[PDB]
RNA sequence: CGCGACCUCAGAUCAGACGUGGCGACCCGCUGAAUUUAAGCAUAUUAGUCAGCGGAGGAGAAGAAACUAACCAGGAUUCCCUCAGUAACGGCGAGUGAACAGGGAAGAGCCCAGCGCCGAAUCCCCGCCCCGCGGCGGGGCGCGGGACAUGUGGCGUACGGAAGACCCGCUCCCCGGCGCCGCUCGUGGGGGGCCCAAGUCCUUCUGAUCGAGGCCCAGCCCGUGGACGGUGUGAGGCCGGUAGCGGCCCCCGGCGCGCCGGGCCCGGGUCUUCCCGGAGUCGGGUUGCUUGGGAAUGCAGCCCAAAGCGGGUGGUAAACUCCAUCUAAGGCUAAAUACCGGCACGAGACCGAUAGUCAACAAGUACCGUAAGGGAAAGUUGAAAAGAACUUUGAAGAGAGAGUUCAAGAGGGCGUGAAACCGUUAAGAGGUAAACGGGUGGGGUCCGCGCAGUCCGCCCGGAGGAUUCAACCCGGCGGCGGG
RNA sequence: CGGCGACGUCGGCUACCCACCCGACCCGUCUUGAAACACGGACCAAGGAGUCUAACACGUGCGCGAGUCGGGGGCUCGCACGAAAGCCGCCGUGGCGCAAUGAAGGUGAAGGCCGGCGCGCUCGCCGGCCGAGGUGGGAUCCCGAGGCCUCUCCAGUCCGCCGAGGGCGCACCACCGGCCCGUCUCGCCCGCCGCGCCGGGGAGGUGGAGCACGAGCGCACGUGUUAGGACCCGAAAGAUGG
RNA sequence: CGACCUGGGUAUAGGGGCGAAAGACUAAUCGAACCAUCUAGUAGCUGGUUCCCUCCGAAGUUUCCCUCAGGAUAGCUGGC
RNA sequence: CCCCGCGGACGCUACGCCGCGACGAGUAGGAGGGCCGCUGCGGUGAGCCUUGAAGCCUAGGGCGCGGGCCCGGGUGGAGCCGCCGCAGGUGCAGAUCUUGGUGGUAGUAGCAAAUAUUCAAACGAGAACUUUGAAGGCCGAAGUGGAGAAGGGUUCCAUGU
RNA sequence: CGACUCUUAGCGGUGGAUCACUCGGCUCGUGCGUCGAUGAAGAACGCAGCUAGCUGCGAGAAUUAAUGUGAAUUGCAGGACACAUUGAUCAUCGACACUUCGAACGCACUUGCGGCCCCGGGUUCCUCCCGGGGCUACGCCUGUCUGAGCGUCGCU
C-alpha cells in the first residue's frame, strides 16, 4: 500500500528471481586465470606483440560518437591492396584482415595504408630457417632488437 | 546454510480437529520422525528463519580519496611518542620515533642479522611484548583455525625486497609493508592509528613522492593531494591564553551563589 | 610458516590423516630421538622405532637411565612395548605398559642391511643442507 | 524358352564394425501448467517457469552477415559493464520489456554443391612381402574383388574464380625417426617414492607435564623453518611435519640442432578471353502459439506459390520513385563463457550433537506402507584397562570389605551433571487452599581478626641514637631569558 | 556526657523459617468492558518469531566538490594473511549532476543606469560603465552624537565599555518585476546563394516537475514504504507426474 | 436349489473405474483414492511475537473505495 | 621593588565539573540512554589459569532504580575474561508452540465372554500355575480331534539358562 | 507425642540441561572434468580359523601378481617372515582374474526348456546318456553368398 508521498516503484521480482542469482565470488580468480592465460599466451608467442594482430583505425558509426576514432577489426582488402600486402600473407606476418569492410572515402582509405606502411617498417623479420636467411631481416636487426611488444601494435590515438 | 535444510520432508499439517497445534507434521508412521513437527523455526529439525544466503553483500567500496586520507592521518599519527605508546608499542628507548634505518637492511638475509638489528634499535621490547602475549583465543575459533592469538609487533615499510622479507617473517608480530603500497589494514591494526613503524631510507625519501607536499601534488597518484586542515593551530591552550583573546574576554564569574534558605 | 597451497593446516584434516593413516606411514609417525651418542656417531636425529632396539623412558612414570630392550611396536595404538616397563594388574599378571615412542630415547639400534641403508640416507641429505647454507 | 545384364527387393548364427543403458550440476530440442498477483476475475501475471519426453560434451550451443546503420559509418560468435527499468508491450490495469551505438574479456577463420577443365585423376575390401605394433600406419605387388559417369578426386566458392599471354621472384612445406639436446621455463614440465635445523639443558609444579623461574657473553640454540598436528597440560627446538630457484631415485610428455626416411610442388603483378551459385524454398493469405515488436518479432500447420540488373532488409498498412545494405533456402570451427552431479584439493568473522546435511555413530540404516514412497533415535570412563584379584552373605540380581587410579563423590550408555519430580535427615509451622505487597517481631545460619576500639599533620615536654643541617667548593644535569 | 563489653554477648541482613496487623481475585489475549461461567496455560529444560537482497524517500556522518564515482577491465613474486591492499587517467566508456519545455517537428533561460537621433512613436543603430532587478522584514557586521574613569583643576595627549540614531544587509519568507519552452489574441517590421505555402523578431494573457551566479556525486548508518517465503505458524483448494 | 455361498486366476484406475443406485465401493481414506512435487501456495481472518530505565504520547472521526472484520486520505502522535 | 617564613587544600575523563528553578500518570505508538546481557572477528590488557579455566550448586558478603554484576565456599578438570571498535541465526511464560524429561491422578481403573478344579509325589533356593500318578470335569466326530492350501520363515527337534 | 502437609537447607536418587571437547557438516574457491555389449549404473547371492553388521572382495572371493616400502598384523589363536639362492606389513596399482540378475543378448521367468559345433567318459563311432568348452538377441553400415520378380532389356 501507497504511504504518503513517494515513487511508484515496479520491482522486477515476481518471477523467482531467488533461482537464478549470478554470485561473484569468483572474480577475483577468474582474473587470476585469465591473467594466467594471458601471460602463458605471450610466452608462447615468444617475440610477436602480446596483445595480438595490428588493428587499423576506424570512426566510429552513430552521429554520437563519429567524432571518436578507435581499432577496427582489420585492414579492409582495398587498404591491403595499394600498401602492396598480398591478403593471405598479411595474417602470417600479424596483420589482421577484414575482408568485408569497404572504404567510402579515400581520406580513412590512405591513413590506414600509411598505418600499414609505418607497421611493415617497425617489423623485425626472423627468417625461416635461422640457418639461412633468405628475404626476411638481417641477424644485426634481431639478435637483441627484438623484444615482445606490449600493449596494443601503434595505439589508435584520437 | 543449504537452502534445502529443513524442508525436505513431504509433511503437512495435521488439519484443526485432533487435538494438536496446526503445524505441519511428518507423514507415515513406524519411526519417531513420524507425527513431528516440521518445517517451522521453532520445529526440531526444521527450518532455520530466513535462512542465511551467500548474497548478504560481504563487501563494501571505499572511496579512493577517503582511503589515502586513512593512510595519511595513520602515517601522521605514527610519528607521535603520545599515540604510539597508546598502542602499547614499548618505544621508550627508540632513539627517534620517525624511525629510519639505512637501505643496508633491505639486503638482509638472516633472521639472526633481523633480530639483531631490532635489538640495536632498541625496538626488541617490542618484540618480546609479542612473545609474552602468545595465548590461545578464547572460544569457538580454536575449532576454526584461529587457535593462537598474538600481539602486533612493528611494520618494517621497505622500499625494494632485496631478503629484507625472508631475514624478517619468522618474527612474531612483524609485518613488512612495501612503501608503494601501503595497507591501512596493517598500519592501523584494529582501526586505531600509532602503530610503531620502522621506516628503510628508500621507503622514507619515497613518501614524498607517493602522497605529494602541500606545495606540490603527488608524482606517482597523478591526482592525489594532501589533504588540507581545518584547524591550523591545534594548540588550544595556547590560543586561549594569547594576549589578543584575553583582552576579549569579560572577568570570570567565579563565585558559587547556593540556594538560600528562606527564614 | 607454511606457504604451500596444497598442504592443509586445517586442525580436523591433520587430526585426520593422523588417526587413521596407514600403517606404513604410522612407521614413520612413530620416530624416536638417538641418544647423544648415536646423534654424534652417525649424523641423524630423528628414527622410526624398531622391534629389537633399546631405548630410555625420558618421560612419565618410568623415568630414568634403565636401558630397556623394546618387545613390541603397537602401531595401531600408537604405542611401543618396552622390557621393564609394565605393572601387576588386580589379578597378579603383569600387563606392558604402552608409551608413545617420542618419549624415548633410543641408545642402541637393531641394525641391518636397511637401518644402515636409511641411516646413510638422512645423514647425506643433512649433510648436504649443511653444504648448502655454508 | 533357356541363358545373361541391370533395377527393385529378400534371407543368413555370412566377414568386419557400429547403436542401445547409466549419470544428468552446467548445455541443446520439444512439451508445458496451476498455485500466485491483479486486494473479485476471464485477457494479462506466475511463465515458456515446475512437472513430462528426447539428445550431448568437458564444456555445450552459437558463429563468419540475406548484419547493424543512416554515420566522417561500423563489421563472425560468445561473455561482462553500460545502454535501461529505457524504446515498446499491457483489462495502457496489475505488471512486463529488449536492441544498436560506446567500453572491455577473447579474438581465427574457412569448406562444399553448382559453373567449368583434367583419359575416374578417386575411394573401400581381401590376399602377399618388408619396416614397425600402439591409438595399427607406411612402402611395394595382385590381367585380385567391389564402389563410382544416377559423378569419386585435384583446381576453385562471392574476399570473386579460371585459362592463356607478358613481366618479376626460385624463394622451401608436412610427417614419422637416431644421437644429443638448451633440457620445459616465476625459476625441474608433470606424476610417484625417500630424506634434510635447533634443549627433552639446570632448579622446581604436577598423576603426567608441553607449566614456572634460569641459561654471563648482548644476551640457551635454530630460524629462508615461531603453519599445523601428535605426544599423560598449554611445545619453534620430543616426533611427523613447516621453509628452501633444497637433495637423491624411477616413470611419462612438448618445444631444436647434425643427420635419416617418406611424401612434397610454382607464386605474385598487368592485359585479354571466359564463368558465376543452394525451390514446395522465398514470398503472399489464413490459423494457432510466441515476442518488447506495436495494421502482425519469431515459429509452425494448411492453401497459393516465385524471380534473376533478381531476392531479402531499411521497427506504421499501401502504390510510385531514388538510395543504402547484404546475398537466404548447404557445411565446419578454438578462445573468452556455464557448472547445487563426479574425481582430487584449499579455505572460512559459518554450526557445534534438539545446532550443522536426514545422516559426526553398523544412516538412506532400524522401522512403517501392498506399493509409489516415508524415514529416525543414537558422540564423551580413564594418561594408561591399571576394567576391581582375594574374603564374605545370598540361588542369583545385588551387597559389605579389600584393591587400581590424582580421582570410581571417573565402575563399560561410565567427562561435567541443572531444573521439574522423589526419598531421607535437620529446623520451623499448620482449622479460613496455597502463594504475594508493606511493616515489624521472634528464632536460626553465617559474617565482622567485634569484644576495651581509628588514624596522622604540626607543636610542647622527657630520655635516647645517627650515611647530620644551613652556608661554601668541585662536577653532572635540567628550567627560563639573551640585542 | 553516660553505660557496656569474649567462650557469652555486640552489630548486620538484603538472605532462611515462623507469627501478627493492614493490603491483596490469575496471568497472557481479543475487547467499550476480564477475576470471569470467554479462549490458551499440569510442571521443568533446551529450541522458538521484523531477516537478508533489490529499489525508492527523507534524516544523519564522511570525502571530494561543478563535479563526482572504477563498481567492469587491466597492471602489480599469483596465492600464509592476500579472494586483501595498492595503482591506472588517451582505462571516465559510462552513470548521476551541470537545462528546461513541447505529443512532436523543434526551440532553449541578463538585465540596470546615463546620452546624443529616426518621432526617446512604449521605441529601433550605437556609445559608456556595471553585471541577475526592486519593495518590506532580516541574525551578524559598520559608523555613531552623547555618556562611563583617577586627589582636583584652565588643556590635548593613547586606546576599553554603555550608547539614541544611522548604514551595508547573509540565509530565508511574502510580494512586484524580468528571462526560457508550450498555447492563444493583436500587430508591424527585418533577413537573403535558395524570394519562399521561407526564416527571424514584438506586445498582452495563460500552461511548465523551469532560469534568475550552481550542489551534486560517491560511501556509511538510521527510519519509513514496497517486491520477494518477507515477523512466525495455519486453510478448504488448484496443477503435474506416478 | 438359487437373481445361492465361496477359493484361486484374470479385466476395468482417479474426473477415471465399477454400481439390482445408497453418491455406494474403489487397501480403516470417497460429493473425486493414495504418493511425491509445484509449495514455505494465498489468507482483509485466529494465535504468538523474547532485556532494563528515562522522555513524549494517541485513535475509534472527515472524504473516497464491490467499502461495512480492510485500506487510501485528512486529523490526532513522536522524532529531527 | 612582599619576603625573619621561599610557602599555600581540591579541581577541569571540557563527552568533564559546578549552580539555580520548575517539573515526574500512561495503553497503542515513537525516541534516547544502557560501565545491561549472548556469540564471533580486528586491536589492546608484558590480562587470568593445573598453586585450578568454563560450567554448576550455595541459610555466604555485597553493589545497582533496574537490566544485571562482583566477591567467599563447594564441586569440576582446561580453557576464559576486561576495555576500544566491528558483525549477528543476539535475550522467552505463553503460540491447542517443537523436541526431551517428569508429576498429581494412583498403588487408582483395572487383570470378570466361552461350567472346574482337587489330592499326593518328584525336581528345585523357591511350586495355585512345571512334570508324574490319582480323581472330578469339558470339547462331544459340523471337536478344543487328525491332516493340508494361502501366509509365516526356522517358530520344528534336543540340550542348557 | 506422633502421622500427614507446607517451606528451607544437607545428602541421596531420577533426568540429561549446561559447559568444554569434535576423524562431521555447511558455504566459498581451485584444478581436472573420466561410464557402458572388451558388458555400465544398480541389484542379488556368496567369500574370513574364530565374523552378525559396516567395510573390502568374486569360487584365485576381508584378496593373486607386480612395484615402492622395510618388520609387522593384533581381539584371541596359529604360523611364517636368514630382511641376500629376497621380504612381515602397508601403500601404489600398469599384470592377471572378476559368480548370478541387470541395456542384458538362445527362448522364458514368482517356473523352466531348446538348437548347432567340437572334446572327454559309458560308447568302444553310431549315435543315445553324462560332463566340459564355444556359439545361438534386436536394429543397423560396408562388403559376401544364396535367391525373387507377367520390373526394364538382350541373345537364342
Ligand atoms: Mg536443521
Ligand atoms: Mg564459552
Ligand atoms: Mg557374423
Ligand atoms: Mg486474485
Ligand atoms: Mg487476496
Ligand atoms: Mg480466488
Ligand atoms: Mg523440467
Ligand atoms: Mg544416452
Ligand atoms: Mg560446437
Ligand atoms: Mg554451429
Ligand atoms: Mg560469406
Ligand atoms: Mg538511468
Ligand atoms: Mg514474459
Ligand atoms: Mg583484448
Ligand atoms: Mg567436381
Ligand atoms: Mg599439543
Ligand atoms: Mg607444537
Ligand atoms: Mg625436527
Ligand atoms: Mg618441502
Ligand atoms: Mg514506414
Ligand atoms: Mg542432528
Ligand atoms: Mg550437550
Ligand atoms: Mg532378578
Ligand atoms: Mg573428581
Ligand atoms: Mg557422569
Ligand atoms: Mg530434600
Ligand atoms: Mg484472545
Ligand atoms: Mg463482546
Ligand atoms: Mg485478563
Ligand atoms: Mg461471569
Ligand atoms: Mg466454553
Ligand atoms: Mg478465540
Ligand atoms: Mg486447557
Ligand atoms: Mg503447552
Ligand atoms: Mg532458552
Ligand atoms: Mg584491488
Ligand atoms: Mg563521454
Ligand atoms: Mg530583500
Ligand atoms: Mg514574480
Ligand atoms: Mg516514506
Ligand atoms: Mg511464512
Ligand atoms: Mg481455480
Ligand atoms: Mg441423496
Ligand atoms: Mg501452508
Ligand atoms: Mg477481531
Ligand atoms: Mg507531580
Ligand atoms: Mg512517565
Ligand atoms: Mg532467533
Ligand atoms: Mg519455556
Ligand atoms: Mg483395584
Ligand atoms: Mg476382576
Ligand atoms: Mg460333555
Ligand atoms: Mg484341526
Ligand atoms: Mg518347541
Ligand atoms: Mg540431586
Ligand atoms: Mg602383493
Ligand atoms: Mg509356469
Ligand atoms: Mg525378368
Amino acid at each position: 500500500a501507497p504511504s504518503r508521498n513517494g515513487m511508484v516503484l515496479k520491482p522486477h521480482f515476481h518471477k523467482d528471481w531467488q533461482r537464478r542469482v549470478a554470485t561473484w565470488f569468483n572474480q577475483p580468480a577468474r582474473k587470476i586465470r585469465r591473467r594466467k592465460a594471458r601471460q602463458a599466451k605471450a610466452r608462447r608467442i615468444a617475440p610477436r606483440p602480446a596483445s595480438g594482430p595490428i588493428r587499423p583505425i576506424v570512426r566510429c558509426p552513430t552521429v554520437r560518437y563519429h567524432t571518436k576514432v578507435r581499432a577496427g577489426r582489420g585492414f579492409s582488402l582495398e587498404e591491403l591492396r595499394v600498401a602492396g600486402i598480398h591478403k593471405k600473407v598479411a595474417r602470417t606476418i600479424g596483420i589482421s584482415v577484414d575482408p568485408r569492410r569497404r572504404n567510402k572515402s579515400t581520406e580513412s582509405l590512405q591513413a590506414n595504408v600509411q598505418r600499414l606502411k609505418e607497421y611493415r617498417s617497425k617489423l623485425i623479420l626472423f627468417p625461416r630457417k635461422p640457418s639461412a636467411p633468405k628475404k626476411g631481416d638481417s641477424s644485426a636487426e634481431e639478435l637483441k632488437l627484438a623484444t615482445q611488444l606490449t600493449g596494443p601494435v601503434m595505439p589508435v590515438r584520437n | 546454510v543449504s537452502e534445502l535444510a529443513g524442508h525436505q520432508t513431504s509433511a503437512e499439517s495435521w488439519g484443526t480437529g485432533r487435538a494438536v497445534a496446526r503445524i505441519p507434521r511428518v507423514r507415515g508412521g513406524g519411526t519417531h520422525r513420524s507425527g513431528q513437527g516440521a518445517f517451522g523455526n521453532m520445529c526440531r529439525g526444521g527450518r532455520m528463519f530466513a535462512p542465511t544466503k551467500t548474497w548478504r553483500r560481504w563487501h563494501r567500496r571505499v572511496n579512493t580519496t577517503q582511503k589515502r586520507y586513512a593512510i595519511c592521518s595513520a602515517l601522521a599519527a605514527s610519528a607521535l611518542p603520545a599515540l604510539v605508546m597508546s598502542k602499547g608499542h614499548r618505544i621508550e628507548e627508540v632513539p627517534e620515533l620517525p624511525l629510519v634505518v639505512e637501505d643496508k637492511v633491505e639486503g638482509y638475509k638472516k633472521t639472526k642479522e633481523a633480530v639483531l638489528l631490532l635489538k640495536k634499535l632498541k625496538a626488541w621490547n617490542d618484540i618480546k611484548k609479542v612473545y609474552a602475549s602468545q595465548r590461545m583465543r578464547a572460544g569457538k575459533g580454536k575449532m576454526r583455525n584461529r587457535r593462537r592469538i598474538q600481539r602486533r609487533g612493528p611494520c618494517i615499510i621497505y622500499n625494494e625486497d632485496n631478503g629484507i622479507i625472508k631475514a624478517f617473517r619468522n618474527i612474531p608480530g612483524i609485518t613488512l609493508l612495501n612503501v608503494s603500497k601501503l595497507n591501512i589494514l596493517k598500519l592501523a591494526p584494529g582501526g586505531h592509528v600509532g602503530r610503531f613503524c620502522i621506516w628503510t631510507e628508500s621507503a622514507f625519501r619515497k613518501l614524498d613522492e607517493l602522497y605529494g607536499t602541500w606545495r606540490k601534488a603527488a608524482s606517482l597518484k597523478s591526482n592525489y593531494n594532501l589533504p588540507m586542515h581545518k584547524m591550523i593551530n591545534t594548540d588550544l591552550s595556547r590560543i586561549l591564553k594569547s594576549p589578543e583573546i584575553q583582552r576579549a574576554l569579560r572577568a570570570p564569574r567565579k563565585k558559587i551563589h547556593r540556594r538560600v534558605l528562606k527564614k | 610458516m607454511k606457504f604451500n597451497p596444497f598442504v592443509t593446516s586445517d586442525r580436523s584434516k591433520n587430526r585426520k590423516r593422523h588417526f587413521n593413516a596407514p600403517s606404513h606411514i604410522r612407521r614413520k609417525i612413530m620416530s624416536s630421538p638417538l641418544s647423544k651418542e648415536l646423534r654424534q656417531k652417525y649424523n641423524v636425529r630423528s628414527m622410526p622405532i624398531r622391534k629389537d632396539d633399546e631405548v630410555q623412558v625420558v618421560r612419565g612414570h618410568y623415568k630414568g637411565q634403565q636401558i630397556g630392550k623394546v618387545v613390541q611396536v603397537y602401531r595401531k595404538k600408537y604405542v611401543i612395548y618396552i622390557e621393564r616397563v609394565q605393572r601387576e594388574k588386580a589379578n597378579g599378571t603383569t600387563v606392558h605398559v604402552g608409551i608413545h615412542p617420542s618419549k624415548v630415547v633410543i641408545t642402541r639400534l637393531k641394525l641391518d642391511k636397511d637401518r644402515k641403508k636409511i641411516l646413510e640416507r638422512k645423514a647425506k641429505s643433512r649433510q648436504v643442507g649443511k653444504e648448502k647454507g655454508k
